[PDB]
């Protein structure tokens, strides 16, 4: 009855929770998959600040 | 209504604004209060940016908290799995007091005046 | 004279739970208590003690009501420190077809002969009647009481403690039946059979059941 | 399906693009007041496409073509996505709810993994406790200041799992076999995984010997 | 004297139920109450309840109806408190070929002999008649009325507590649903069987049967 | 047990992890409490980094004050000459706050039996 | 006594060592709590730099302040127009507490004596 | 007299486990104990101590709570260290029988026979009554008291070093992890009991059990 | 509300969900459908002549 | 429980180590992989000398 995660994949929600594929999941949420795991995304950095506010582009 | 006290503490767990329970950090579970049957603590939730919401454990097992959502009167908003839960927020438990002395010093007032 | 610790201990290094989160200490103490009565019935010899009780005036007498059976009552213990006299088991049969009211005796200082049926466990006559609450050692199958802290002590002998160590194995892979369909917990359960059987020094539990005196 | 994106709101998506992904950020008002914002970001490239979640609001995208990082505005300034040397996020993954044909309950947790040794997550760690060091200094010399003095961080796995809807358990030990909690039967299980550091994988059992076998 | 509560939480534990959500609590009390009552039958040593019971004038007499089979009717109780004669079993068939209008003459004030046939569990004969219902000890195998509540207490030995457990189980585990499995129900029979089997101390299961005087 | 207003001084001269009495700057030594005989504050040490410690004052002198570790459970701590001494703890004084209205209506509905 | 949670509030109007309101931004108005007679709430007057000064709210109309001076002893100074309304005092508020947790005790006592 | 030291070694030799990581070394001592407790049950002349005990004054006395079962009690020590009178098993029931009051009876200097029911391990009479704890060579199957270090000694002979290496295997093995391998365990408790069965020198165990006098 | 029609007969109307239900008994047939009439999203339907078997899959 | 390594391949470090192809092995350095084994590169060889330091073509 061992159910086994491995080579995650990422969410695809245009599928009942119970028919995703083996290794796809709900809620990707802050992960880079490449390697096949949980690799965690950086932290941004404040590298300048704009002047006027309400800024679209 | 137990209290906490120096426990800040970051939500590993996104948490939806319809959600049960919350789990912080596995170094801070025991920093907050381990609470009890009937017992519960109040605890804000400072998210990224100035938006903060406020509710009360009912109860902790381990690092998860059980949780119940906008008993204060804060909105019930989405959480990022990088937050804070700490401090305690000032209006509900103090008005309680402000409540059970008045309370306290009118069942007392009604003692004397059954015993007189 | 073991203490529970040391069985938790051991039953938490068999299933790879040491910090206790699947079978929590409270229901391992239970699975200790209970292999504690079991093997308590099943050999008697593990757990004996001889219990001063006063008998309430009459013949009808109860033995102790956390016993299962009283094996001997050798000595009928006389006032305060005095060991007093002895006393040996008799047939009720014989004592009620001859002197049919022989209940309605004038009750004596010291009991001369008892009373007791396997059938009928909480129950034993004695002859003569007793009278004010005279105190005789019993040798009863007392019943270990509960486990409910980790260092409360087991009075039992430390050989039957890896016996509870079995047993406690057999009721929590139970737990997990749908593994093998129970096979590793059949697998405990005919190992702590085994365990009790090839004891050689108390009662032969391989041989025939009761048996022994 | 159109449901979703027509509550996720494509008049108002802020576009951006990242390796060839397409960054959405989404701000959108469920009924009842409740407010949901979030990046999703869409890579078709593999073997089938799907989204990977994002909770980082952004009021406008720009992608510096000759250095390809991705440069978002959110509260009046510009936040490089998962720029070099800053300390990783904490990861959400909730896996896909398991029928189990048979109602069973899971006795072994083993989350593989490493802890961070490239060293350049160290560097970026050490980075950050500078600064913690630095804001504790600047705040413990006010005329005083009350709370503050914010705590470092740490590397920790955080894995939940949801017996029916409910959390029964988080297990935070790695490389080492764990046990979930007794006494409960369910047969629609899902994993959740949380972390500062990457896993390998996570296999459950209902036995360590059937945990053995695979 | 163990309460139905201890026996409940067992159960709760050793199915993944301790919610008792699937297996409700009602459930689980019928199912130790059958299990009372089955290892009452199995070994009636099991419980065996001395009661004192007013005898309807004449010779034919009706066993309480909470009560498997009388087992020893030990002292004829004397009127108040006073214990009075004991009785002892005899041949209904002797005595009706002599006296055969045994049931007809004077009753007596206090019986002197009772018959028993273990094909009637229900009736028992007297003898001589009983007159203005004189009361007599009637050890016999009593039947566990019921557990309506969690709290209930269960008046058998402690040590039956494994048994029970595993009636439990065995009912339980019964049952037609997804979260039951029946190996394992086969296997809680057994084990309940050997549990019984090895019970050294009361009457004798496995060797001799039916044979306990 | 008294409370403290806007107080926060340096810790001038350097704490032993086994400390009796501290020493504040001379200054402010006026702004805490003043206190009484068996009427004590709750201050707490944060010092260099996130490391706090609670203590309490049993009695102040002049600018010193008599001190006992180790109140709510902080471990004890060596201090360095530079140190805050501020706040008020929620934990203690609210736990009392919380247990003192509960033992008032107890009290009053013993009282109200007593009178029936 | 009502209370205060999370409310800071630019005084926009300037207000006089001797003034007897002042006044709030239009946004943060709604944020403090709602009074009414006979019920208040202390705040913090945090002028530029440590100056800090303690008041009393008798009440509000809408975004405008009504005030008393000196309730813990704070002396009266001028108020530039750019300052900060927010904080509780926790030495009146816990002393109150403090005091009426005694007071009623002291009360349950007297009513457990009359009925005896 | 071999230490715990050689039985820890050949434990990390036969699971692939040398450096104790998994299988601590806390543990292999447990196991160590367990399986001395285990091969003084199975085979009580592994382990033998004659014991020199004072006696409580009284015809009651109390095994050493450290001692399984005593086997003979071959010297009455007199005073220091003249060896004394031997003496003689008797029936304690005739003993009973004839001067009923045989525990009143005054103390003698030196016993001169004592009573011993394997059912009451913990119990054995002495005739006559002992006097001012007066001291007897007793031989009993004596427990090993622990191993808590890896240098403490074992008091067994050598020659049971297969068998607590087989034990420790056997209750090693039988770890719910996956390290641990379970038809392995159950190999090796065949092992166990089959070295315990050659013992050729020992008391017998596969032909005659519990006949040793 | 499922419907289901034995060899063209309406047999039962099953509202429960989330949890076993049961059909009618004494009608056997070998041409089954089985219709669904609800105002919710339905998972899946699962049938089989025993709770045991139902366990399997 | 045999694992068997034949016909070697090259490096992918864009996978988790345990979910490389089953031939697949890091740190594939001074080797050719031609015929399926582990044939190794030569050693290089001077040929000439340059005259200007710090020549970049």
């Amino acid at each position: 009855t061992t159910l086994k995660l491995t080579a995650y994949s990422g969410e695809v929600p245009r599928t009942l929770p119970r028919l995703l594929p083996d290794t796809a999941s709900q809620r990707a949420l802050n992960v880079r998959l490449d390697n096949g795991g949980l690799t965690p995304t950086r932290q941004p950095r404040f590298e300048a600040n704009i002047s006027v506010d309400n800024a679209k582009t | 209504v137990q209290f906490a006290n120096n426990a800040a503490s970051r939500l590993v767990g996104p948490l939806a604004p319809s959600g049960t329970s919350l789990t912080v950090t596995p170094g801070d579970g025991a920093l907050f209060p381990t609470l009890g049957a009937g017992d519960w603590f109040m605890a804000t939730l400072i998210r990224s940016d100035g938006a903060r919401e406020i509710v009360k454990v009912t109860s902790r097992t381990v690092d998860a908290m059980s949780i119940t959502r906008a008993q204060e009167g804060s909105s019930a908003l989405s959480f990022n799995p990088n937050d804070r839960i700490e401090a305690r927020l000032t209006a509900g438990e103090l008005g309680d007091f402000r409540d059970g002395i008045a309370s306290a010093q009118s069942a007392a007032s009604a003692a004397q005046g059954t015993a007189d | 004279a073991f203490p529970a610790s040391v069985v938790l201990s051991r039953a938490a290094t068999l299933l790879q739970d040491e910090d206790h989160e699947r079978w929590t200490v409270d229901e391992l103490l239970e699975w200790l208590t209970d292999g504690t009565r079991e093997i308590v019935v099943r050999k008697p010899s593990a757990y004996m003690k001889t219990t001063t009780a006063a008998l309430v005036a009459g013949s009808k007498q109860a033995l102790p009501e956390d016993a299962i059976q009283l094996i001997d009552v050798p000595r009928n213990l006389k006032t305060d420190g005095s060991p007093g006299r002895a006393v040996t088991a008799t047939d009720r049969r014989l004592l009620d077809t001859e002197n049919p009211d022989w209940h309605s005796m004038k009750p004596a200082g010291q009991i001369r002969h008892y009373t007791y049926d396997s059938n009928v466990p909480t129950v034993f006559y004695t002859y003569p009647p007793a009278a004010a609450g005279v105190q005789v050692e019993l040798v009863c199958a007392w019943r270990h009481p509960a486990l409910t802290t980790q260092n409360d002590v087991v009075q039992m002998g430390a050989e039957f403690v890896s016996a509870l160590v079995s047993w406690c194995l057999y009721r929590a892979s139970s737990k997990d039946s749908e593994f093998a369909n129970g096979a590793v917990a059949a697998a405990h359960y005919s190992a702590f059979s085994d365990a009790l059987g090839a004891q050689a020094t108390g009662t032969p539990t391989t041989q025939a059941a009761a048996a022994a005196a | 399906t159109r449901n979703d994106w027509m509550k996720t709101g494509p008049g108002n998506i802020v576009g951006g693009q990242f390796n060839g992904r397409y960054f959405a950020s989404y701000e959108y008002i469920e009924p009842s007041g409740a407010a949901f914002s979030g990046t999703l970001i869409f890579d078709t490239t593999g073997a089938a496409p799907f989204i990977i979640r994002s909770n980082h609001k952004a009021d406008a995208f720009f992608h510096e073509l000759q250095t390809g990082a991705l440069y978002f505005l959110v509260g009046k300034e510009i936040f490089e996505w998962d720029a070099l040397g800053q300390v990783n996020e904490t990861l959400s993954w909730r896996s896909k709810q398991f029928v189990l044909p048979m109602p069973t309950n899971f006795g072994a947790i083993l989350i593989e993994g490493s802890t961070a040794a490239s060293e350049e997550e160290q560097a970026a760690y050490d980075a950050e406790r500078q600064r913690i060091e630095v804001e504790n200094a600047t705040n413990f010399a006010l005329p005083n200041g009350d709370m503050m003095q914010r705590l470092p961080a740490e590397g920790f796995v955080s894995v939940s799992i949801y017996a029916d809807g409910k959390l029964v358990k988080t297990v935070s030990k790695m490389n080492r076999m764990a046990r979930l909690p007794s006494g409960f039967l369910a047969r629609i299980w899902e994993i959740e995984v949380n972390s500062n550091i990457n896993i390998s994988d996570i296999v459950l059992a209902t036995t360590g010997q059937e945990l053995r076998n695979v």
